[PDB]
């Protein structure tokens, strides 16, 4: 029993998105989906429902004449349609099972999509420049680290020493920086006594470009 | 429509304690007809979807272990956790399913331990990246508790604002601790006009601010 | 009236 949706939708400012939820293990037709809305580190939002079986719908108020919710039960799957996409409707669009049709008792929503990340964004598909930050030439225990600077769109992953290093490592959340592209830094702290012996590589992947890079941060 | 409203916002307790998170609704979700209350309550992790807990006020899903319990009718909710493991650090959700539109509140759940400071740590912009006409200086606070920071930037002692961003950790899962990244963010042109660039911390942790700082030319 | 609050109503 589950509900599968695609990992992540770019779209550009103005355009339409089309999120899909494909239904397995059960039969299409005998349940409610809705489609609840979360934008980067904000809460939950109801955005409507449809009965798959007969396609009738309901929408939240403020989301009228802006979305439509369509099934196509040759393939169990339903949509959310949304026109005149705004940096506002950045954010993660889970599809979730409630009522039972036959029934059709108001219920809670217990089986939900992994979501679909939509970005909206004019930005291009950029790779990272990753930059050393140094230890400092003072210290007990030193910090050193990676700045992953300039890349569109979410994820890149970090590992440090090809995975052998993870103790006292803080890979950050990225920030949207005004140009429109993402930054984020690595950091781990180590024994000052190690630097001159012990090599340290920050290993970045940014799927999207396919980038990969091996920085090794070194005492400047 | 039905407003829902949590309280508290956050929430911290020692693990192996108790934790209560309550839900406000403006109107009742009590069914006359059948007596019930249509008030769920929901976990999410960080980077995961929902996960129902609690559906008619205080009926346990599948599966959810029993230190869990809901509680309370028409308006006024409350979410129990008898004993907090490391598994139930979440944000924890109230919504109401008794009409449309189906309505939610917010509610953060961390692990309490003992006050500790930030290591502080500042770095110059990289010879590789002024190269390229920007300068970014990183900021790090590493290992403190609790969340609330005040990163200040200086530049040549004056304040800055606008033109830093940061980020925080998730609650760290051996220590209990988060950390935090600030980047201020020039131009080549600005960076190399200025001497004196100063990471300032404010912390609960901290008996008074502490400054890390280098001049530009190393 | 109905004994149980129905989503579609
Ligand atoms: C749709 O769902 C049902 C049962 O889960 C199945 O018999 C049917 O083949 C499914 N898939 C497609 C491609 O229709
Ligand atoms: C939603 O899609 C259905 C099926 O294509 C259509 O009949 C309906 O009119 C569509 N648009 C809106 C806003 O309802
Ligand atoms: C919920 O918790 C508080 C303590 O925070 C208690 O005094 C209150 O009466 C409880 N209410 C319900 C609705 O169970």
């Amino acid at each position: 029993v589950q509900l599968v949706q695609p990992g992540a939708e770019v779209m550009q400012p103005g355009a339409s998105m089309k999120v899909p939820c494909e239904t397995s293990g059960y039969i299409f037709n005998d349940y409610y989906l809705h489609w609840v809305r979360q934008a980067p580190g904000l809460g939950l939002e109801w955005m409507g429902w449809i009965a798959p079986k007969t396609g009738v719908t309901k929408f939240a108020q403020k989301f009228q004449g802006r979305v439509n919710m369509t099934a196509d039960s040759s393939v169990n799957t339903s949509y959310l349609e949304m026109t005149g996409l705004t940096f506002d409707d950045t954010a993660v669009y889970f599809c979730a099972r409630g009522t039972y049709l036959p029934v059709d008792e108001s219920a809670a929503f217990d089986v939900w999509g992994l979501g679909t990340d939509v970005t909206v964004s004019s930005a291009s598909t950029k790779g990272p420049s990753v930059f050393p930050l140094a230890p400092s030439s003072k210290s007990g225990t030193a910090a050193l680290g990676c700045l992953v600077k300039d890349y569109f769109p979410e994820p890149v992953t970090v590992s440090w020493n090809s995975g052998a290093l993870t103790s006292g490592v803080h890979t950050f959340p990225a920030v949207l920086q005004s140009s429109g592209l993402f930054s984020l830094s690595s950091v781990v702290t180590v024994p000052s006594s190690s630097l001159g012996t012990q090599t340290y590589i920050c290993n970045v992947n940014h799927k999207p470009s396919n980038t990969k890079v091996d920085k090794r941060v070194e005492p400047k | 429509d039905i407003e829902m409203t949590q309280y508290p916002d956050s929430l911290a307790v020692f693990l192996g304690e108790r934790a209560t998170v309550n839900c406000k609704s403006s109107q009742s979700v009590l069914h006359w007809g059948n007596d019930k209350n249509y008030f769920a309550w929901y976990q999410q992790k960080r980077g995961q979807a929902p996960k129902l807990l609690i559906s008619s006020s205080s009926a346990r899903e599948s599966g959810v272990p029993d230190r869990f319990s809901g509680s309370g009718s028409g308006t006024d909710f409350n979410l129990t956790i008898s004993s907090l493991q490391a598994e139930d650090v979440a944000v924890y959700f109230c919504q109401q399913y008794y009409e449309a539109p189906y309505t939610f509140g917010q509610g953060t759940r961390l692990e309490i331990k003992t006050v500790a400071a930030p290591s502080v740590f500042i770095f110059p912009p990289s010879d590789e990246q002024l190269k390229s006409g920007t300068a970014s200086v990183v900021c790090l606070l590493n290992n403190f508790y609790p969340r609330e920071a005040k990163v200040q930037w200086k530049v040549d002692n004056a304040l800055q604002s606008g033109n830093s961003q940061e980020s925080v950790t998730e609650q760290d899962s051996k220590d209990s601790t988060y950390s935090l990244s600030s980047t201020l963010t020039l131009s080549k042109a600005d960076y190399e006009k200025h001497k004196v660039y100063a990471c300032e911390v404010t912390h609960q942790g901290l008996s008074s601010p502490v400054t890390k700082s280098f001049n530009r030319g190393c | 009236s109905s004994a149980v609050r129905l989503r579609s109503s």
